[PDB]
């Protein structure tokens, strides 16, 4: 086939969705203070289990 | 004559007393020169003509005017009392001029504000 | 538009009274506007109107409630400072807006009194000039590091300086 | 003739007359046509000042 | 900001791993995609700055800066296209390599949040930059060119290491947002006017002053396209920057500490205008206007108002578009006929027509034409040096002047007059050239249309 | 109001739709000076409209069409405040551009990138318009620097000239004098009122103004050609004969006169601004009436004539007749155009001769040129019931009737005689003699792209100052009550340079040899302003740029004391440092002193 | 004299392949450059870009601050209050230093 | 323009550019054709006066006298040909005059829109290519021994030689394109 010339063209796109994986796992990392500020406490709403993820 | 002449309204050439000279010497010097335009101006012609050249003229005297402008000035530069004094005035006394404007400035201003003498009406953006 | 946020007094036309024989070359071509230009236009903006009917959504004007000030928690407490600085700075957000807001309101006074404008905005320039003190003395001569903390620092100066002149 | 030796970084770089562009002959078919300058021809140190469009040095009739 | 870092460093493998004859077009085309990718930081809805993580964050004056940088490399590798056609495909493949770590340095730089990082990318720069002017430098004095560079970046440096080791014995921190939150004055005694002096000097060198600016004319007049391109966009402001964010913990000493500094830059500006109007390498004439165009940014930065801090930052992009778009401009031409000599090549807009509107509208941007970007950061400037000291008006006005009769000289030399015919060699303009010129002033247009993007964190 | 801001938006979008059409290809396939033509004309007759509205019932808008940015408490909007000044401007203007639209067409025919002169005129219409109606101050220096800016690109249209570059560069430089006090203007309003707005800005008027009036008056001077910036104004002829009559005569140079009648209100109680205005016009007026005698090209003589005509509007400002001075400006635009236009056919009909020394007779080869000539010149001079008259007769009444200088008044009326002596020297130069200009005849009229604006500009010349001066709501108080000898002043001044100026062109044809004069050769040579400045100026600010600033402080001085001197330091460290001898006696010899060092050093420390 | 190389000559790149735009000698290769080039440059990044940064919703506060001031403008009217008051913070809860 | 100066002026070329310059100037200050006539018969009878004057210092002091007077009496504004230089219209036209070699660089799209010319230029090149070795053998055979040379050029001597050094003279661009 003609892989050997075109999967080049998968590093750039694999960077950007692994780096939004990783801002998401640095999200994750910051998860206190999720409903505990000052502004912004509201109760959580039915079946609601976390504010923003 | 009654033109006198002035560094940028130079002497004309008609009013030039050396240009009335026909004394040999003077005579052999504008051959000479006029020679020497006469060999430049060939080589020029030559190169400007050739239908082989594939690029611009180079210009050596143009390179020799940029080089002695930019690249040769420090080399040949000696301090000298003139230099040094020239160089010290300047460089700082315009700065020591403006310092003293502003801070004057300055100053009295702030005393105004101080004394609330100074009538901010609708200052707001500063 | 809220006439009590921007009050635009009530126009006083005067009747057309003509006293000439001439037709009034204005009036006709008023009239073929509103026939050629006022009406297409508004039929389209009908329709326009129409399809909006259908399809409608609303948005809110979001509220903030009030968090502890500045003045209310403690010196290197940084979670307080941030919460306390951005409301600060929410606040000063909405100052600026409400200058605005204001001086709109002297322009189109001016605009509008025209030729009396020395006499028929005083109401507006008076509400300028106060306004103009009070921001004054709120947020000028803060850096362009302006925080809550400078703010609370030189409205302690004045108010230190107000003292002193009282008991003086 | 050279500079001065006042060691101003002038060097061995000849003196010219300070005439400006304007005073060369105009009917002449100069190489570099609006510089008014042959080609080889040493150029004045202050040249860029006296072009043409520039320092004018030309005789006047007052 | 994962999500824009990590697909810069993508594509180096992609650089080394494409065939010799789409490297180019891979590079290229992932930059400008990385490029529209940094636009993400345009949305900020609050006033919250985006806080990513502990390492790094965007504020209002980072991600202009940011999205500069990303939109930059794309224009670099197309500048860099032709000077680059003859060496071998390893030697094109470092030379993409050195462009895209700079880019990738230079947004690690811009997003960091702690000032000793700051530090380590600002400096970590000098290599890519270095080794991009000496090794593709077309002349022999591009060796001390970049020792100059160097050095003069390194001494100042040193100092403002020593500074932040410093304050970070004294507070327990670096991170700037603890900083500006817990900011304390400083007591006015001499050890506290050195540290200002050793917090400000490395920035300063970088902008550059007035009395250290010699090391950047030599830079450009030495540099490559690409090297020019960089230094004069982004490699100049990374002092501006640093200023603005390290001066918040130093008030209140800058009221007296700024004198010398605002003067230096105030006369600065009016001696290097006029350095422009005898120039003779156009590089030089570009180099030095970019100075005295700094010379604002200080002294704004330096007397530090809402104003001030805003039309810095309007500056800082306006020209780091425009001197850019006229370095693209000058080495157009100096491909063409090999010197860089101003006087060299007249009337050419006799056969570049549309290089010409380009240069037009370039020099126009330069002078500042209303209401351009450039003319709103240097009229806010003006204001709020006016309310500072109303005399400063006059040097302003010198300066004014002189600004529009340099950038004027420049286009009736170049583009005006009378062809100077015996340039065979004069090909047609390529379209790749006419495409960077015209990315380098669609951006500025578009800006001009909404200047809010690019005022900084005052307004 | 709808129809009066669809008006006021549609004129600017009719205007920008040609410069649309030329970034597309249909300017190929279309005759570009046409449809750009009849964009003005159209332009023209939509204006029409707001001005019979504000004749009727004289209300003033302010529209705000666009909000560009807010700046903390200060918001950029694009605003247009249309009042009597800019309705009438814009009208008038509109009439001017559409008729050198159309000679352009003729003149400019042969001239390849004709596309590119109609644009350029075009894009300088737009720009003055948006000079001239705007509320901000920076959307009013959004039209000022864009009207400078075209005049650059207009002026050395024939961009091979050296001249022409010079000219043009030349009026960069004098409007960048000015730029700077503009500059000051905005910024002092913009500290002191916080607002650029002219509504915002109208409560500043009990405060001091003397700084932002003076900036102002400074960008006037600069704008407009008075006495200190004045010499771009005459220089500014080496452009295309349409471009001299559209711009610096009709409109561009009226510039400053419109910023200081925009600002009038705040002038009014300012003696000291007054005065300055009422000296500064009366010696532009002086100085240019002067210059424009013994010029001996019709183009140069028009041009000292308008920078004369704008001191005495000058003059007009410094006395406190604000309405006044825009009614002259509206009242000559007409026939300083159609003036300009009669020479460039002249000048077009011959092979391109302009010196005046080579004319002559035109009132018999050319009788429809020349009687539009002469109608302007007319006009021009102060001869009742014509679009001058309801100007200059009145700027006259006003300044005898008024307290002011003296020296001032007196000079303003023998620069109003020198007018008509200098129409007379182009009337009897051009026309009155017998035939000087080559001896191969092709002269040709008869084009209508030539006739017909030249007739329109004539009806203009001839009618629009009665029609407007009636229309026009009452704006001040005149005088009217005064001596036989001070109402009759104006006509009896005229008619007296108009008979000096016969007899001594009369004195011309005896054959007495002319011997030079030195108050000739001082407005021959344009009183030497040019010669000296020109050389003594530029000259040492150059000097000074390369032998001080470069050479001595950059290149030599900044060299010396920190990079030089820090390498000259270290490279005499590391050779004094590394010139060791190699032998071990000597290093053991140092390695003893330096145990004797620290033997001493732990003895005296204890 | 060194065994040196000569410099090389000019090139007119027109010469062959008059259609060069300036990316490449391979004339597939230049075309696809200058296509990539204005695809992802102007189509891609310029249109999309601006259209996004258009499309920013309430850019930093810009239009809710004005919603807010218009509210709090109407209210202290209607209540009597002044529009702005010459203490951000009550001075009652500030304590100031005696003397 | 055509011909190139010598390296001095005779005493009659000095005279003849006087006279040319005093009539020239005398014609700007006598507006009227009769009355320049009458000026210029005056004139030429002072200059013909002195034309015959064997004391060749006499003739030098005389013709510096003239220079005196006519700097002194000349025209401040005189009158400038609208072509020649000085005059408005100098230089109005080196817009549009693009050098000959320009054409090279036309797509072949745009060579397509005028067949015969492009005929015709390919046949010019090819003249100057085979004269171009024939002339410059010319010139160096030309070359004096003695080194005062001047700017003046030689005609072709042989037969089917171009003159030297022609490329420029001819093809240059028409004054008026
Ligand atoms: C209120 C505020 C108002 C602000 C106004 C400020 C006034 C300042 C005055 C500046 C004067 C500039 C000037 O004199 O003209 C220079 C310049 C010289 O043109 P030229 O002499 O015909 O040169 C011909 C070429 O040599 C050879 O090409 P050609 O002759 O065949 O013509 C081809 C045509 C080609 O036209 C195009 O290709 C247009 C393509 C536009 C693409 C824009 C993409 C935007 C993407 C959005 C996402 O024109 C061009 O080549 C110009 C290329 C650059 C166009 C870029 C747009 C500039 C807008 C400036 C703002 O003309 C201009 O481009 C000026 C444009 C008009 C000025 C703005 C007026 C407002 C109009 C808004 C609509
Ligand atoms: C009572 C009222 C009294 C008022 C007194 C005012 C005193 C004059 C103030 C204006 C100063 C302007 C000086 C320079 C003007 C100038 O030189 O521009 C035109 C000139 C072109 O030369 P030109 O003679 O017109 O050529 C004709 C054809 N050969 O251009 C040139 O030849 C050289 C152009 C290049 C110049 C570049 C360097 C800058 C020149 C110095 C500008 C100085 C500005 C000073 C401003 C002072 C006031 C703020
Ligand atoms: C910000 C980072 C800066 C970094 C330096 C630049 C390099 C980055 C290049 C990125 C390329 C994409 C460009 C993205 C920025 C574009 C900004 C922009 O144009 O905004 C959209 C513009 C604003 O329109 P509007 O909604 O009316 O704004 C109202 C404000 N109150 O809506 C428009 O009107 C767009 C179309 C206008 C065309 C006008 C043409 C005039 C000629
Ligand atoms: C304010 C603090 C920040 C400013 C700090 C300044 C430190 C800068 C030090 C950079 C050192 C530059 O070191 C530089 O070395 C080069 C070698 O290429 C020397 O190069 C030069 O040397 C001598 C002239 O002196 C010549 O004979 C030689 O041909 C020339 O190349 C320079 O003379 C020297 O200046
Ligand atoms: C403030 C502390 C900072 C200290 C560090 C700053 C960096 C300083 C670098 C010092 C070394 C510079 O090293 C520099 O080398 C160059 C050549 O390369 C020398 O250049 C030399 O050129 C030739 C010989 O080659 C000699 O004729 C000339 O006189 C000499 O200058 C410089 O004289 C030397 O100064």
């Amino acid at each position: 086939q003609l892989l050997r010339e075109h999967w080049v063209h998968i590093l750039v796109p694999a960077g950007f969705v692994f780096g939004c994986y990783l801002d998401r796992k640095d999200d994750e990392k910051l998860t206190a203070f999720r409903n505990k500020s000052m502004l912004f406490q509201r109760e959580l709403r039915p079946n609601e289990e976390v504010t923003w993820k | 004559s009654k033109y006198k002449p002035a560094p940028l309204a130079t002497l004309p050439s008609t009013l030039d007393p050396a240009e009335y000279d026909v004394s040999p010497e003077t005579r052999r010097a504008q051959v000479e020169r006029l020679s020497i335009r006469a060999r430049l101006k060939r080589e020029y012609l030559l190169q400007y003509n050739d239908p082989k050249r594939v690029s611009h003229i180079e210009d050596p005297a143009l390179i020799r005017w940029t080089y002695a402008r930019s690249a040769n000035i420090y080399p040949n530069f000696r301090p000298t009392p003139k230099n040094s004094l020239l160089g010290a005035v300047a460089g700082f006394g315009p700065l020591i001029f403006w310092y003293y404007v502003f801070k004057t400035d300055r100053d009295r201003k702030e005393r105004l504000i101080q004394e609330g003498k100074l009538d901010r009406k609708f200052n707001i953006s500063y | 538009w809220d006439k009590d946020v921007y009050p635009e007094p009530p126009s006083r036309t005067p009747a057309p009274s003509p006293q000439t024989s001439l037709p009034n070359p204005i009036t006709y071509l008023t009239k073929a506007y509103d026939l050629v230009v006022d009406w297409p236009v508004t039929l389209v903006r009908e329709f326009i109107e129409r399809q909006h009917a259908k399809n409608r959504t609303y948005y809110y004007h979001r509220q903030y409630r009030r968090v502890p000030d500045i003045t209310e928690c403690k010196e290197g407490d940084v979670l307080c400072i941030y919460e306390a600085e951005m409301q600060w700075r929410r606040d000063f957000k909405v100052d600026q807006e409400i200058m605005n807001i204001i001086q709109e309101r002297l322009k189109a006074c001016q605009q509008r009194e025209g030729e009396n404008y020395q006499q028929n905005c005083a109401k507006e320039l008076e509400q300028f000039t106060k306004v103009t003190k009070a921001y004054q003395d709120r947020y000028l001569d803060l850096g362009a590091y302006y925080s809550a903390r400078k703010c609370l620092a030189k409205q302690k100066q004045r108010m230190l300086e107000e003292r002193k002149a009282a008991r003086q | 003739e050279p500079y001065p030796d006042d060691g101003m970084g002038y060097g061995d770089y000849p003196m010219l007359p300070n005439r400006s562009q304007h005073e060369r002959d105009p009917w002449y078919q100069w190489d570099h046509s609006e510089l008014r300058m042959n080609w080889g021809e040493p150029i004045h140190w202050d040249l860029d000042m006296y072009i043409r469009n520039r320092v004018d040095t030309s005789p006047t009739p007052v | 900001m994962l999500k824009i870092i990590l697909p810069s460093l993508m594509l180096l493998p992609l650089t080394w791993l494409s065939s010799p004859k789409k490297t180019w077009t891979n590079v290229t085309s992932y930059s400008f995609l990385i490029s529209l990718t940094s636009l993400t930081l345009l949305w900020q809805t609050d006033e919250n700055y985006k806080n990513f993580s502990n390492m790094f964050s965007s504020d209002p004056l980072s991600t202009p800066l940011i999205i500069l940088t990303a939109w930059l490399l794309p224009l670099m590798l197309m500048a860099s296209q032709n000077h680059l056609k003859k060496d071998n495909n390893v030697l094109q493949k470092l030379y993409i390599s050195m462009l895209i770590s700079l880019q990738i340095l230079l947004i690690m730089t811009f997003s960091a949040t702690e000032l000793i990082m700051f530090y380590i990318l600002f400096e970590a720069t000098l290599i890519p930059t270095l080794i991009i002017i000496t090794r593709w430098g077309n002349q022999t004095e591009r060796l001390n060119a970049g020792i100059y560079f160097l050095f003069y970046t390194l001494i100042g440096s040193i100092p403002l290491l020593i500074a932040l080791i410093l304050i970070q014995n004294h507070v327990g921190t670096l991170n700037l947002m603890i900083l500006s939150f817990t900011t304390h004055t400083l007591d006015a005694s001499w050890s506290n006017n050195l540290l200002w002096l050793a917090c400000m000097m490395a920035f300063l060198i970088k902008m550059p002053l007035y009395g250290v600016h010699l090391w950047l004319p030599k830079a450009h007049v030495e540099a490559p396209i690409a090297g020019s391109m960089i230094l004069a966009a982004i490699l100049l402001k990374l002092g501006s920057y640093g200023m603005i964010r390290i001066s918040i913990i130093l008030d209140p000493l800058t009221k007296y500490m700024a004198y010398p500094f605002i003067l230096l830059s105030l006369w600065g500006m009016i001696m290097t205008s006029s350095i422009c109007l005898r120039q003779t390498d156009l590089k030089s004439l570009i180099a030095y206007s970019s100075v005295s165009h700094m010379a604002l940014v200080i002294a704004s930065i330096m007397i530090q108002t809402p104003w001030s801090f805003m039309g810095a930052t309007m500056l800082m992009i306006a020209h780091g578009l425009t001197s850019s778009l006229l370095f693209c401009l000058a080495n157009s031409n100096y491909e063409r006929i090999h010197s860089r000599t101003m006087i060299m090549a007249r009337g050419l807009q006799m056969v570049f027509p549309l290089m010409a509107t380009w240069w037009l509208m370039a020099s126009l941007a330069n002078l500042a034409l209303p209401p351009s970007i450039n003319l709103m950061g240097e009229l806010f400037i003006t204001m709020s040096l006016f309310s500072w000291s109303n005399f400063t008006i006059i040097l302003m006005g010198i300066n004014i002047i002189i600004t529009g009769m340099y950038s004027m000289y420049m286009i009736i030399t170049t583009q005006r007059g009378k062809l100077t015919n015996h340039m065979i060699n004069l090909q047609p303009s390529h379209t790749r050239e006419l495409t960077l010129m015209a990315l380098h002033m669609i951006p500025l247009i578009l800006l001009t249309t909404s200047p809010k993007l690019i005022t900084g964190l005052t307004m | 109001m709808n129809i009066f801001t669809t008006s006021i938006l549609l004129i600017f979008i009719l205007l920008l739709s040609p410069i649309l059409i030329s970034m597309s290809n249909l300017i190929k396939h279309i005759n570009f000076p046409l449809y750009t033509t009849t964009s003005i004309k159209f332009s023209f007759i939509i204006s029409l409209l707001p001005l019979l509205m504000f004749f009727h019932n004289n209300m003033e808008y302010m529209i705000t069409t666009w909000h560009w940015v807010t700046m903390n408490s200060m918001e950029l909007k694009m605003s247009f405040k249309t009042d009597f000044f800019s309705i009438l401007f814009t009208s008038v203007a509109l009439f001017v551009t559409w008729s050198i639209m159309q000679f352009s067409s003729w003149y400019m025919h042969s001239d390849p990138n004709i596309n590119r002169f109609i644009k350029y005129l075009t894009l300088f219409l737009i720009t003055m318009l948006i000079l001239t109606s705007a509320n901000n101050m920076f959307q009013l220096f959004i039209g000022w620097e864009g009207v400078g800016i075209m005049s650059f690109l207009l002026i050395g249209w024939w961009y091979g000239r050296t001249d022409a570059n010079t000219a043009a560069l030349q009026a960069i430089l004098y409007n960048r004098i000015g730029d700077i006090g503009f500059i000051l203007a905005m910024v002092w309003f913009s500290l002191n009122m916080n607002s650029w707005e002219l509504q915002q800005i109208m409560f500043s008027n009990n405060n001091d103004n003397l700084i932002p009036l003076m900036g102002l008056l400074i960008a006037a001077t600069g704008k407009s050609a008075q006495f200190g910036l004045h010499p771009w104004l005459p220089s500014a002829m080496e452009g295309p004969t349409p471009v001299s009559a559209l711009l610096h005569s009709s409109t561009m140079v009226v510039a400053g006169i419109f910023l200081l009648v925009r600002f009038h209100p705040l002038t009014t109680n300012n003696n000291f601004i007054l005065t300055t205005m009422l000296c500064l016009g009366a010696l532009t007026t002086l100085f240019t009436a002067i210059c424009a005698l013994t010029q001996n090209d019709i183009k140069k003589i028009i041009a000292f004539s308008t920078s004369s005509q704008l001191g005495l509007m000058m003059v007009t400002l410094g006395m406190n007749q604000p309405h006044l001075a825009f009614l002259h400006i509206c009242t000559h635009a007409f026939f300083k155009a159609m003036l300009f236009m009669c020479s460039g056919s002249i000048i077009h009909s011959l092979a391109d001769e302009q010196d005046i020394r080579k004319m002559g007779n035109i009132t018999k080869i050319m009788p429809f040129t020349s009687s539009c000539l002469v109608i302007g010149s007319l006009a021009l001079t102060g001869m009742p019931f014509l679009t001058g008259f309801y100007s200059k007769d009145l700027i006259i009444e006003a300044i005898n009737t008024c307290n002011t200088n003296a020296w001032a008044l007196l000079i303003t009326l023998i620069a109003t005689s020198m007018t008509a002596m200098y129409s007379m020297r182009i009337i009897y130069f051009v026309t009155m003699t017998k035939p000087r200009f080559p001896p191969l005849i092709s002269i040709n009229e008869n084009d209508p792209d030539l006739m017909n604006p030249i007739k329109r500009l004539a009806f203009g010349s001839i009618f629009a100052g009665f029609v407007i001066s009636y229309n026009i709501p009452p704006t001040s108080i005149p005088v009217l009550t005064m001596p036989w000898f001070l109402k009759t002043t104006a006509l009896i001044i005229s008619v007296l340079g108009f008979l000096i100026a016969l007899e001594l062109n009369n004195l011309t044809m005896k054959l007495s040899m002319n011997k030079a004069n030195p108050y000739s050769s001082f407005s021959t040579l344009l009183g030497f302003f040019p010669s000296i400045i020109h050389r003594i100026t530029p000259m040492k600010s150059l000097n000074l740029s390369l032998k001080t600033s470069l050479t001595l402080l950059d290149l030599i001085w900044l060299e010396k004391t920190i990079p030089k001197s820090t390498s000259t330091l270290h490279t005499n460290m590391t050779t004094l440092t590394t010139n060791q001898k190699g032998l071990i006696k000597l290093y053991f010899m140092s390695f003893l002193i330096n145990i004797i060092l620290i033997i001493i050093l732990y003895s005296i420390n204890l | 004299q060194w065994q040196e190389d000569p410099e090389p000559e000019d090139e007119n790149v027109y010469a062959k392949n008059p259609d060069f735009h300036g990316y490449d000698s391979d004339p597939v290769v230049d075309v696809w450059n200058m296509r990539a080039v204005f695809f992802f440059g102007f189509s891609i990044v310029l249109v999309f870009g601006t259209t996004f940064v258009a499309y920013v919703p309430d850019y930093r506060m810009q239009e809710w601050a004005r919603r807010e001031a218009e509210r709090l403008v109407k209210y202290r009217e209607v209540n009597g209050l002044p529009i702005m008051e010459s203490n951000y913070f009550d001075p009652s809860k500030i304590q100031l230093p005696e003397d | 323009a055509f011909c190139a100066p010598p390296a001095y002026l005779t005493h009659q070329q000095k005279v003849l550019r006087l006279y040319k310059r005093a009539l020239r100037h005398l014609e700007s200050w006598c507006i009227h054709r009769d009355k320049y006539r009458y000026f210029a018969c005056l004139m030429r009878a002072r200059f013909e006066e002195h034309k015959n004057e064997k004391d060749m210092m006499r003739a030098t002091q005389l013709l510096r006298e003239a220079e005196e007077e006519f700097w002194q009496n000349q025209h401040p504004q005189p009158y400038i040909f609208p072509d020649s230089p000085g005059g408005t219209s100098f230089e109005r036209y080196e817009c549009y005059k693009v050098p000959e070699w320009c054409l090279d660089y036309w797509h072949p799209s745009e060579k397509a829109m005028y067949p015969d010319y492009f005929s015709k230029r390919e046949q010019w090149k090819k003249l100057r290519m085979e004269s171009w070795d024939r002339e410059v053998k010319q010139l160096q055979e030309e070359t004096s021994p003695d080194g005062i040379m001047t700017e003046a050029l030689p005609p072709a001597r042989r037969e089917g030689d171009l003159p030297p050094l022609w490329w420029h003279i001819v093809t240059r661009p028409r004054e008026r394109p």
